Formats: C-alpha cells, sequence, structure tokens
C-alpha cells in the first residue's frame, strides 16, 4: 500500500 | 456561518461524456456554480473553499516528493464572490491525470484546520464530487477518520450515478471506492451516515441542507 505522510497536527 | 470545502474530482475520467448532454465534470462544475451563485445572491456568510484533485499541476501545503500530488487549492476559506464565479467558469478545466481522493480529503481537512483557527463556525463541512474512478491508498485512514471526528467535520459524497433497473457498468475500482465511502460514512455516523451518499442530480439541494 502506498504510504502517505500525514501533517503533524493530525498525529497529535 | 459554516465553513465548507468543495472537493472536486477533475481527473481525466470525469471528462468522458456518455450520460445525457454533460460529462460528470461538466455536471459537477454546474452544481458548483449554481451553489456558489445561490450563496452570493443570498449574501450568505458561509465561507467556501474549493479543492480540485486530478489537476495537472500541484498546489497545496502538503505537496512534496510523491505526496499529495495533483491536488490544487483553487479557493481558500473565504466568502464567495463574483470573481470566484468568473474564475471557476473560465479557469477550472478537466485534468489529464488522476489523483488520490483520500489525499484530497486530507488537504481539505488541513485547509479547514488552519483557516478556521480562532473563529466560531456552526459546522465544518467537506463535500466530495467524484466518479470514484481513481485508485487510492487507505494508509492511515483510521487517523483520517479519527481527525474528522475530533474536528467534528461532516462529510458528504456526491457521485454521477446511483449506488442503490440496469447496472451502470461501474468498474471494480469504482465499486471499491463506493465501498470505501460506505466504510468511511459508517465509521463517522453509523447507518445514518450511509444516507449522506448522494447523486449529482440531488447534490445542489443536499448542499444547501
Amino acid at each position: 500500500e502506498r504510504k502517505r505522510i500525514l501533517p503533524t497536527w493530525m498525529l497529535a | 456561518k459554516s465553513a465548507v470545502v468543495l472537493c472536486m474530482d477533475v481527473g481525466l475520467a470525469m471528462s468522458h461524456s456518455n450520460q445525457g448532454k454533460e460529462s460528470p465534470f461538466e455536471q459537477a462544475k454546474k452544481v458548483m456554480m449554481l451553489f456558489l451563485q445561490r450563496q452570493v445572491f443570498a449574501e450568505s456568510k458561509d465561507e467556501i473553499a474549493v479543492v480540485l484533485y486530478g489537476t495537472d499541476t500541484t498546489d497545496n501545503a502538503l505537496a512534496r516528493e510523491d505526496q499529495y500530488e495533483n491536488i490544487s487549492v483553487h479557493r481558500h476559506l473565504m466568502l464567495p464572490d463574483f470573481d470566484l464565479l468568473e474564475q471557476i467558469e473560465n479557469v477550472v478545466e478537466p485534468g489529464s491525470v488522476q489523483a488520490d481522493f483520500l489525499d484530497a480529503l486530507i488537504v481539505s481537512m488541513d485547509l479547514l484546520q488552519k483557516e478556521t483557527l480562532g473563529k466560531k463556525y456552526t459546522r465544518l463541512h467537506i463535500a466530495v464530487f467524484s466518479d470514484l474512478s481513481s485508485p487510492f491508498s487507505v494508509d492511515q485512514l483510521e487517523v483520517i477518520i479519527a481527525n474528522l471526528k475530533k474536528a467534528e467535520i461532516t462529510l458528504q459524497f456526491f457521485l454521477p450515478f446511483s449506488v442503490d433497473g440496469p447496472g451502470k457498468g461501474l468498474s471494480d475500482q469504482q465499486k471499491e471506492g463506493i465501498e470505501m465511502v460506505r466504510k468511511i460514512m459508517f465509521s463517522l455516523d453509523g447507518e445514518e451516515g450511509l444516507s449522506e451518499v448522494f447523486t449529482f442530480r440531488d447534490s445542489l439541494e443536499r448542499l444547501s441542507i
């Protein structure tokens, strides 16, 4: 599966 | 006032004209224009952004090597105006590529997260218009859903076909997209959430609700 990088605020 | 993102698929498949007089791209653009005209003429205070996915160029805050490609923020979260109407009518054209709708959803969420900071809204809303022809990755979808819930964002999907007579020749990819939409809406709102999946034919009135 293609990996995406979520913006930091979504990982808080 | 509400904050709304119109998240519009302009990918190549949307340009294929084989239903009635207008392609899905033309139909979706028409709904967008009618909605924006209603909002302008009514002097609504809702703020309306426009995110396009499937565009040949890339223009968004998350774009980097191999990430959030072919997604363009055409209008930020602002009151609509006639410049926007003119801008949409004459500029917004079909793309020649496809893009990942969950990437477009994330760009739309990030736009809302940043541009609603410190202000009060009645609701935050993302309306997706698409034929679901493009591939997508489900990587970290559980985090997307968690953040939709945390931010209390409501989601609506509009498709140029019904998903409930003859079959309509939907591809396996479109059927996978339909199922993923159902999984997302059920995750957000249970059974009642599946009812948030509509046709282009019904979209103009469902937006205004």
